[PDB]
RNA sequence: CCCGUCGCCGCGCUCUCCCCCCUC
RNA sequence: GAGUGGACGGGAGCGGCGG
RNA sequence: CCCCGCGGACGCUACGCCGCGACGAGUAGGAGGGCCGCUGCGGUGAGCCUUGAAGCCUAGGGCGCGGGCCCGGGUGGAGC
């Protein structure tokens, strides 16, 4: 036996968008690429981002 | 081009293999100079207490720093301070071992959980022994043999430890790094001590296994790795 | 190109040499060898013969292949190790030495006392009770099938024939080249027939075995007789 | 005789026997069909020692030797000669079979083209 | 590609092409969303349908 | 897009089939017959097809042209090689190879045009 | 010609008191009574012989009524001469008391 | 393109010349 | 394909193979 | 400027594939996955079937951790 807890061992997060709008799936496939093979974290937050649900993308106002 | 881009592939090969050479040739020579530190330490002692009692004084030696602790008992109905003090010495399993500079901070935490560990003074035998066989790195969380050197430079060569022998001289003799070095290392997985214990219930001084055994823990060692 | 030398480093543990790389480098004299800096024919020309034919044809040698499979299997990783069994090193307990008297434990000799003579290419003893003592001819045996008795005949300056090798000793047979279905049967050639050149080995090397063996006395009558368990004595106190 | 399959690997079995409901020995209106037992005192749930046992993921079978059959093919069942030709690139790891629905006249057919495209099928005399 | 407009011939009851040409609607560049489509069709199914009870 | 159409056909296809653990597409020109964005003989703007030829002697090579996509009549160019074995992968391959028209087919269609070609000879009582 | 082998008795399986584990079979040698004795048969092929009512296959002659159960053995039990075996199938449990042969087969003398 | 007998590591010989001992 | 930087475009030089 | 060889395995259902490390008790309860199962509808399988559907029986062969499923034999006689 280990003297540890397993009830925080699964971290809840988006790992891929909840949607199956293709045309998100297939960019999420473009940047899942660039967050990967580049070393910019602008594209991860980009990722994690089209993961998002929709109250988690709230709209921009053009002001 | 394509003799120019050989001419610099080879050249490039060459460059990383007399790196590789002056690295070897460091290790090998730091570990030399090792040895002819260790012998010195171990002369001195001797040496030391020889002079004492041809004046007819005592020579005290320098209470240790350094502690291998090994914990004994499960994790069945553990108190919570007990608990929280094994978490904290990274023995969160039974027979798992951990190296622990010795100071009144630390020992007064060894003293909590005195029931449930059995510790002591390693000698350099058992510091080789245990970094060699069950020596494992926490390489980004990960528990990871220590088959090559370069595991060990990755993650610790910016404290100038390079190779198992700079581990094992970090540990031996504490040195400004053990803090990096012990906490690299991850806790030891000793396996049950070969000829039994001779009882896990109650402290060492009276017949058992648990609390301080000054350089008994050696024996300890070889049972169990 | 130079005549190879010696390994000049003594070994006085496996993997390890008497001599560091410093002391090496001056029994090789590596201080006067510095150096500085500074194929097979796929196809053949072949004429063809014949008018207006063209002069020649360039075949070539190991042409693709004409079929392929569905799937293939792909290649091990290497291993580093892992000598073919030619190559293994081959051992022998110290208790078996040229002339040691042996027990053998399986076959159809089993519990009889053979000579043992040496041992072979493949590790296998060759053994010769003799033949006319316990019916056992020139013979291969495994060292882990036999038990080494502590008496022992001199067989210094006997010659053991060189053509006794592993390759003599194998079995030969030949069944099925040209029959495939089963129906008439196969049943001749069955019995294995002594060579008369087997005779001829077995009768050299007797005639200087056995003058050895009637040397000491009843030699002859031990090796004759056959080793048995009596249900008094058990092996682990035998002496052998 | 048979076509052989491309790799035939020591299959490994950790349980060969069935994981047979709780109490259905005692009761014909129990079938064996496995049922987890929840009872506040079953003592098959609770993992009492000599009792029935209970299927867990610890049981399952090697991934590289998952669903295949003893002759070290993985069956696939077809329904005519349409579908035989899936498997002509999986000759050697995947087999054909037959449906049960299948009639006679009409599963000649598929074992005659099965053979042609060197297709192993597990029943090739069935419907005779 | 989606700017791009093909210009779709016309053919003749013949089956020949009539030499007409008819420049392809946009509707035809319009974004493919199965999932749009299946949602719509799965709502507007149950539109027929006869209530039971 | 090629894309694009895997994403529509990628689960929802009339030749696909699941089945036994396994999954396979039945479309006239997938190589390997398998459902894979690679091998799929619709959705690419070229793709390779080997088929046995009708007569029951040789291939069919059959390879889709540039230019009419959206024409399916016209859009496909077949070809039947008829010589020995040997030759036969010889031609499929110059025909993937030379062409640089879709290279990563050409074992594919190598090993479907021999295993097309192994059907074909006599089979062994 | 002779006995050649060792006689000794399935006395029984590894156990505790109330688990038994079947893979391994305890077995007496006769005439070895210490632990220290028991060093010439380790690693020995033993046999579990007995008779059955169909015929079987015989290496080397005619089929009969005679099978073999092949193992060998593996350690020394206790302080009292047993020994550890392991056979290729688990020994059957109505052969607890009767003969296994030990063979001197793989032999270290 | 008969075939990755390959990486790290530890060694041996040759691209130098003399001898010494068994053995052809 | 070949990347822990390569490119041109002239300065003045070496090291090695082509008197 | 590779060419006496014109040639060079597999792969990547990206919801896929691969690697490394640690971990695995569970009532009440929650969550996920289900190529588990029943019935009916829209599509699809140029699906199956009187040369034999459903159902049922079976010391028959198997697959899956499991829910279950496939196949052989028999009975059955019209759908699945
Ligand atoms: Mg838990
Ligand atoms: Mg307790
Ligand atoms: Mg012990
Ligand atoms: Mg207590
Ligand atoms: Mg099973
Ligand atoms: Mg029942
Ligand atoms: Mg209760
Ligand atoms: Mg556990
Ligand atoms: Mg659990």
């Amino acid at each position: 036996g280990v003297d540890i807890r397993h009830n925080k061992d699964r971290k809840v997060r988006r790992k891929e968008p909840k949607s199956q709008d293709i045309y998100l799936r297939l960019l999420v496939k473009l940047y899942r690429f660039l967050a990967r093979r580049t070393n910019s974290t602008f594209n991860q937050v980009v990722l994690k981002r089209l993961f998002m649900s929709r109250t988690n993308r709230p709209p921009l106002s053009l002001s | 081009n394509f003799a120019e881009l050989k001419i610099k592939r080879l050249r490039k090969k060459f460059a990383q293999k007399m790196l590789r050479k002056a690295r070897r040739k460091l290790i090998y020579e730091k570990a030399k100079h090792y040895h002819k530190e260790y012998r010195q330490m171990y002369r001195t002692e001797i040496r030391m207490a020889r002079m004492a009692r041809k004046a007819g004084n005592f020579y005290v030696p320098a209470e240790p720093k350094l502690a291998f602790v090994i914990r004994i008992r499960g994790i069945n109905g553990v108190s919570p301070k007990v608990r929280k003090v094994l978490q904290l010495l990274r023995l969160r399993q039974i027979f798992n071992g951990t190296f622990v500079k010795l100071n009144k901070a630390s020992i007064n935490m060894l003293r909590i959980v005195e029931p449930y560990i059995a510790w002591g003074y390693p000698n350099l035998k058992s510091v080789n022994e245990l970094i060699y066989k069950r020596g494992y790195g926490k390489i980004n969380k990960k528990r990871i043999a220590l088959t090559d050197n370069a595991l060990i430079a990755r993650s610790l060569g910016k404290y100038g430890i390079i190779c198992m022998e700079d581990l094992i001289h970090e540990i031996y003799t504490v040195g400004k790094r053990f803090k990096e070095a012990n906490n690299f290392l991850w806790p030891f997985k000793l396996s049950s001590p070969r000829g039994g214990m001779k009882k896990k219930t109650t402290h060492f001084v009276e017949g058992g296994d648990a609390g301080n055994r000054e350089d008994q823990i050696n024996r300890l060692i070889r049972r169990m790795n | 190109k130079g005549k190879p030398h010696c390994s000049r480093n003594p070994v006085l543990v496996r993997g390890i040499g008497r001599y560091s790389r410093s002391a090496m480098y001056s029994r090789k004299a590596m201080y006067k060898r510095k150096y500085s800096a500074a194929k097979v024919l796929a196809t053949v020309t072949k004429p063809v013969g014949g008018d207006k034919n063209g002069g020649t044809r360039v075949v070539k040698l190991r042409k693709m292949p004409r079929y392929y499979p569905t799937e293939d299997v792909p290649r091990k990783l290497l291993s580093h190790g892992k000598k073919p069994f030619s190559q293994h090193v081959r051992k022998l307990r110290a208790s078996i030495t040229p002339g040691t008297i042996l027990i053998i434990l399986t076959g159809r000799h089993r519990g009889k006392r053979v000579v043992f003579l040496k041992q072979l290419a493949s590790g296998l003893l060759l053994v010769t009770g003799p033949l006319v003592l316990n019916r056992v001819p020139l013979r291969r045996t495994h060292q882990k099938f036999v038990i080494a008795t502590s008496t022992k005949i001199d067989i210094s300056n006997v010659k053991i024939p060189k053509h006794l090798t592993d390759a003599y000793f194998k079995k030969k047979k030949l069944r099925k080249p040209r029959h495939q279905e089963g129906e008439i049967f196969d049943t001749e050639k069955e019995k294995y027939e002594i060579t008369e050149q087997r005779k001829i080995d077995q009768k050299a090397v007797d005639s200087q075995i056995l003058p050895k063996i009637k040397a000491i006395p009843q030699l002859q009558g031990y090796l004759r007789s056959v080793f048995a368990l009596t249900n008094g004595i058990y092996p682990h106190k035998l002496v052998f | 005789a048979a076509l052989r399959p491309l790799v035939k690997p020591k299959i490994v079995k950790k349980r060969t026997k069935k994981f047979i409901r709780h109490q259905s020995d005692r009761y014909v209106k129990i079938k064996r069909n496995w049922r987890k037992p929840r009872g506040i005192d079953n003592r098959v749930r609770r993992r009492f020692k000599g009792q029935i046992l209970m299927p867990n993921i610890g049981y399952g079978s090697n991934k590289k030797t998952k669903h295949m059959l003893p002759s070290g093919f993985r069956k696939f069942l077809v329904h005519n000669v349409k579908e035989l030709e899936v498997l002509l690139m999986c000759n050697k790891s995947y087999c054909a079979e037959i449906a049960h629905n299948v009639s006679s006249k009409n599963r000649k057919a598929i074992v005659e083209r099965a053979a042609q495209l060197a297709i192993r099928v597990t029943n090739p005399n069935a419907r005779l | 590609m989606a700017c791009a407009r093909p210009l779709i011939s016309v053919y003749s009851e013949k089956g020949e092409s009539s030499g007409k040409n008819v420049t392809l609607p946009a509707v035809f560049k319009a974004p493919i969303r199965p999932d749009i489509v299946n949602f719509v069709h799965t709502n507007l199914r149950k539109n027929n349908r006869q209530p039971y009870a | 897009s090629a894309h694009l159409q895997w994403m529509v056909v990628r689960n929802c296809s009339s030749f696909l089939i699941k089945r036994n653990k396994q999954t396979y597409s039945t479309e006239p020109n997938n190589l390997k017959a398998r459902n894979s964005f690679r091998y799929n003989g619709l959705i690419h703007r070229k793709t390779v097809g080997v088929e046995p030829a009708a007569d029951g002697k040789g291939v069919v090579v059959v390879i889709k042209r540039r230019s009419g996509q959206r024409k399916p009549a016209t859009s496909y160019v077949r070809t039947t090689i008829n010589k020995n074995a040997r030759a036969t992968l010889s031609s499929i391959r110059h025909m993937i190879r030379k062409n640089k028209y879709r290279p990563d087919l050409r074992m594919a269609a190598i090993r479907r045009a021999s295993a097309i070609l192994r059907s074909q000879k006599p089979v062994m009582v | 010609s002779g006995r050649l082998w060792s006689k000794a008795i399935f006395a029984g399986y590894k156990r505790g008191l109330r688990n038994q584990r079947e893979h391994t079979a305890l077995l007496k040698i006769e005439g070895v009574y210490a632990r220290d004795e028991t060093e010439f048969y380790l690693g020995k092929r033993c046999a579990y012989v007995y008779k059955a009512k169909n015929n079987t296959v015989t290496p080397g002659g005619k089929p009969n009524k005679t099978r073999v159960i092949w193992g060998k053995v593996t350690r020394a039990h206790g302080n009292s001469g047993m020994v550890r075996a392991k056979f290729r199938s688990n020994l059957p449990a109505k052969a607890i008391g009767h003969r296994i042969r030990v063979m001197l087969y793989p032999s270290r003398i």
